Formats: structure tokens, sequence, C-alpha cells
């Protein structure tokens, strides 16, 4: 049950940890299928360099090197990713008065990435700087038998305050939450094979807002 | 400062959910 989920591990997880993985989260078929839409997504050369919140250079492959675009999950030949974003949105939205103090009350588009491989990355930051409303970050991954010594392509996240980090594999159907905000400095180190995944940021209301006032 | 320097950009849209 998603809900039970939920309530029983993500909860607790996040906020003890602020990190939560969730492996097999939809199965092996489903996964597949989003796999297949990713790479036909792909295929038709539409993705673009992935972009900085404040942009300096218009190829800025040094701070990132994927290679993304934006779904909303209506779009034609994307029913299951749009289908995974359902089944966040559920999960999420049943947390909601038991994520500390926020009340999620929207999302991004989901960011479909990739990084092709050839040692492409994105240097450690941290996704929400200035409190623009992001507070939890999700991630499906979509890469089978990945093999870190051979590919890179590690998520590694540095949670604040401690010489502590966490090493996450970009596993095929692994689900990933994390709070966005500056507890959580995370890395993609260097890949080298082809590297997928889907990301979307949910918003916390109140500061969702105030980043409304502010920008 | 420097963070947004590196941090993603989180697009046009905003979905609204749960309420
Ligand atoms: O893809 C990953 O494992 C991590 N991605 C990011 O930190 C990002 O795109 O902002
Ligand atoms: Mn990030």
């Amino acid at each position: 049950p998603a809900l039970k989920l939920a309530l029983e591990y993500i909860v607790p997880a996040m906020n003890k940890h602020g990190i939560c993985v969730v492996d097999d989260f939809l199965g092996k078929e489903t996964g597949q299928q989003i796999g297949d839409e990713v790479r036909a997504l792909h295929d038709t050369g539409k993705f673009t360099d992935g972009q900085l919140v404040s942009q300096k250079s218009d190829s800025s492959k040094d701070i990132r090197g994927d290679k993304i675009t934006w779904i909303e999950g209506k779009e034609p030949g994307c029913e299951t990713i749009g289908l995974l974003m359902s089944s966040m949105d559920d999960l999420i939205c049943h947390c909601n008065g038991k994520l500390g103090s926020y009340k999620i009350n929207g999302r991004t588009k989901a960011m479909v990435a990739c990084y092709p491989g050839n040692g492409t990355g994105y240097v450690r930051h941290v996704d929400n700087c200035n409190g623009d409303g992001r507070c939890v970050t999700c991630i499906y991954y979509l890469n089978k038998d990945w093999d870190a010594k051979v590919s890179g392509g590690i998520l590694r996240i540095f949670p604040e305050g401690k010489a502590q980090f966490a090493d996450i594999e970009p596993k095929f159907d692994r689900l990933l939450f994390f709070w966005s905000d500056r507890r959580n400095p995370h890395e993609v180190q260097p890949a080298y094979a082809t590297r997928y995944a889907i990301t979307v940021w949910y918003f916390d209301a109140d500061e969702r807002a105030a980043a409304k006032v502010k920008y | 400062d420097a963070c947004t320097l590196l941090a993603p950009a989180a697009g046009d849209t905003i979905i609204s959910l749960c309420f």
C-alpha cells in the first residue's frame, strides 16, 4: 500500500535522516516501460542542456553535464511517466502534516535527465539555496545492472553538519527522497555510461508563497 | 552568494497538488 509505505517508512526516514531510499518502487515491468518512454524521448533529439538558477555561460557542462527535457505527464507516448508522477503525487500528498512543518501544495514538471557518459556529472550543489519553495527532491532512477566501479555516476549526498555521506547508486526502479535545502549538498560523480533519471521537486505552501512575493 | 550558480533550474511552471 502506498499510504502504509509512506507513513511506516518514508516519513520516519525523512524526519530522522533527511534521506529516504525506496527500492523496487513500481516493479520491473512498469519501470521498463518508463525506460522505453525516456529513451524514445531521447531518440527525438529534444533534450537540451541542464540549466542553472543563475546561469552565466551558455555552455555550463562543467557545472552540470546532463541533458534534460521537461514532462507534464499528459504528453503523447508519456503515459507511463504520467503514471509514475501520479504515484509519487499520491504518496507525497499522503505525507502531508508529517514531513516536519512542510505542507506540500505543488510540484515542478518532471525533469527527465540523461548524463551521456563521457565523464559528465554535476558538481556538489544544493537544490534550494535561497528559499525558492522547493522542500523535497524526488528522483526515480532507470539504469539496470549499474556498476559504479566501471560507470561512476554515484550520487553522493553530504548531509550537513557531520563528516557523513550517503552514496546512492542510480539503480533501476529506485525512488529517492531528500530535503532540497542546504541540509543536503550533493553531487553526481562523473558517469561513464548513459545515466537516466526522472526528478520531481515538491513545494511547501508557505515557503512557496513567500518566494512568490520575493520574485 | 554563489549558491544559485550551481543550483538546478526549477522550470517556469508549478503544478498545484494536495489541497
Ligand atoms: O541525478 C542525480 O542523482 C542527482 N541530480 C541532481 O542533483 C540534479 O539534477 O539537480
Ligand atoms: Mn540536485
